């Protein structure tokens, strides 16, 4: 199948640099173009570069022109981008896609946080189910930047979760809350355990979550 | 993607007529011209153009001899011709850019060109 | 460059009805226009190249027609599964490929009601000296909610924030979370702690209290 793994985002400086990986598999790599869109918090998706499958033409939207490079190495399969002279306005979801057209293949998206804040790991506090149906949760406090993952019980409960966006706090760190629905008789039974991921500060926490 | 026949080089003297740089596409599948978009390169910069959508050529001063035959187009034949006065001036990697839709493709041709000496 | 307008900007459509979005090219493009679905923060989808082609592995209903200036994208009958903002793109080579403004697509549904729920802060969160109270909204429609928190009667302000998920993929409902924050102080001061919930779905506000130290 086709893949586009990128890697390189995460939070920087104003005025600082970043560059971007894409490897990409699956499809013949030299004969396409390759491109990057972006997209900024409660924005559209604002296309950024192109390059060509040979690397001989570059193109770019006039909003990063000047700073933004973008490059690739078809012996490696890895596509690149450069980015210099960041502002706040370049705090987005960057993709890789294939093509320069019909983008048929995206990248995971990586985000890159434009923030002179410091990286802050969360911690992790239970909502114990309390008194057909029982709710119980994952409350992930005070991390930056985001973004934190949560899955149940590794990825075997998906069912009835809700798993809230973000909210950004006064003190300018993130909280969010992750809850399940389950039937009352498994309280006693049934182990549920949330574990939350915060690649920027490698945190990784699996909290179990029992009623009392 | 767009596959071509291709040519390494293309050499011409003062003997040639008309200076032509070959571009053979050999998976055109487009049954009109609306769909097809021609673009010529050399050192970086567009020298030609066909936009089937406008239907429209377009040169810039230094290549104003500069066409393509748009009946041999459907065929996958995207070759360049111009005059000996602009070819003799532009010698070098020239690429052919043909897009089809979501199909495209190019191919890079170099032009020679030898001063006789006497 | 050639600009897209589309429209509309959002539609709220019941599962079963025919969803119909355009797209308006400021200059003939022949069939070089997109259609995309994309999913909040999820990389989007191609659903339809060249206007009229169907991307392989895209449902039947979506179908995109149109060519020159004028394109129209279409949902034969929605499923609950393809709320979304979608969004066109102009592909022509003589100028940047673009993308339109988008359109989100909301799921139309009846009234549901809410189910409430409560939960105090946790001892570990109290031990490290903070206390977050959360109320929870679960699987209501419309996404208009009021909540107020109330701690021994007294209404409060200024120290909860509230979110809200995305249209759930089977039955379109919301869920809504509000904490409150106190201090660990603040928080062991009082024993009533009780979010009211207002919502179209009930004829009268729904309350779920706890008792600190129970
Ligand atoms: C010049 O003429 C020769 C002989 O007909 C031909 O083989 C060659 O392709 C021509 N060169 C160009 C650049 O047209
Ligand atoms: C395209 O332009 C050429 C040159 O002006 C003209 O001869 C031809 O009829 C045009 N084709 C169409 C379909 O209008
Ligand atoms: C054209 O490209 C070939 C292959 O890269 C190279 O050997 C040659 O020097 C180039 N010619 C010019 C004039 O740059």
């Amino acid at each position: 199948e086709v893949q586009l793994l990128e890697s390189g985002g995460g939070l920087v400086q104003p005025g600082g640099s970043l560059r971007l990986s894409c490897a990409a598999s699956g499809f013949t790599f030299s004969s396409y173009a390759m491109s990057w869109v972006r997209q900024a918090p409660g924005k559209g998706l604002e296309w950024v570069s192109a390059i060509s499958g040979s690397g001989g033409s570059t193109y770019y939207a006039d909003s990063v022109k000047g700073r933004f490079t973008i490059s690739r190495d078809n012996s490696k399969n890895t596509l690149y981008l450069q980015m210099n002279s960041l502002r706040a306005e370049d705090t987005a979801v960057y993709y890789c896609a294939k093509s320069y057209g019909a983008f048929d293949y995206w990248g995971q998206g990586t985000l890159v946080t434009v923030s002179s804040a410091s990286t802050k790991g969360p911690s992790v506090f239970p909502l114990a189910p309390s008194s057909g149906t029982a709710a119980l949760g994952c409350l992930v406090k005070d991390y930056f930047p985001e973004p934190v993952t949560v899955s149940w019980n590794s990825g075997a409960l998906t069912s009835g979760v809700h798993t809230f966006p973000a909210v950004l706090q006064s003190s300018g760190l993130y909280s969010l809350s992750s809850v399940v629905t389950v039937p009352s008789s498994s309280l006693g039974t049934q182990t549920y355990i949330c574990n939350v991921n915060h690649k920027p500060s490698n945190t990784k926490v699996d909290k179990r979550v029992e009623p009392k | 993607q767009l596959l071509f026949n291709k040519t390494k080089s293309v050499e011409f003297t003062f003997g040639n007529d008309t200076v032509v740089i070959p571009c053979f596409v050999t998976n055109m599948e487009a049954q009109n011209t609306t769909e097809v978009y021609v673009k010529w390169k050399f050192k970086g910069r567009d020298i030609y153009t066909f936009d089937g959508a406008l239907n429209k050529s377009t040169v810039p001063t230094d290549f104003s001899s500069a066409k393509i035959e748009v009946s041999q187009l459907l065929k996958g034949d995207a070759s360049l011709k111009m005059d000996k006065s602009d070819a003799v001036s532009h010698t070098g990697n020239y690429t052919c850019e043909v897009t089809e839709l979501t199909r495209e493709g190019e191919t890079i041709i170099e032009l020679k060109y030898r001063v006789v000496s006497w | 460059d050639i600009q897209m307008t589309q429209s509309p900007s959002s539609l709220s459509a019941s599962v079963g009805d025919r969803v119909t979005i355009t797209c308006r090219a400021s200059q003939s493009i022949s069939s070089y226009l997109n259609w995309y679905q994309q999913k909040p923060g999820k990389a989007p989808k191609l659903l339809i190249y060249a206007a009229s082609s169907l991307q392989s592995g895209v449902p039947s209903r979506f179908s995109g027609s149109g060519s020159g200036t004028d394109f129209t994208l279409t949902i034969s009958s929605l499923q609950p599964e393809d709320f979304a903002t979608y969004y066109c793109q102009q592909m022509h080579p003589r100028a940047p490929k673009t993308f339109g403004q988008g359109t989100k697509v909301e799921i139309k549904r009846t009234v549901a009601a809410p189910s409430v729920f409560i939960f105090p802060p946790s001892d570990e969160q109290l031990k490290s000296g903070t206390a977050s109270v959360v109320c929870l909204l679960n699987n209501f429609y419309p996404r208009e909610a009021k909540v107020q928190w109330k701690v021994d009667n007294a209404l409060q302000s200024g120290n909860s924030q509230e979110s809200v998920t995305e249209q759930d993929s089977k039955d379109s409902t919301y869920s809504l979370s509000s904490t409150l924050t106190l201090s660990k102080a603040d928080y062991e001061k009082h024993k009533v702690y009780a979010c009211e919930v207002t919502h179209q779905g009930l004829s009268s506000p729904v309350t779920k209290s706890f008792n600190r130290g129970e």
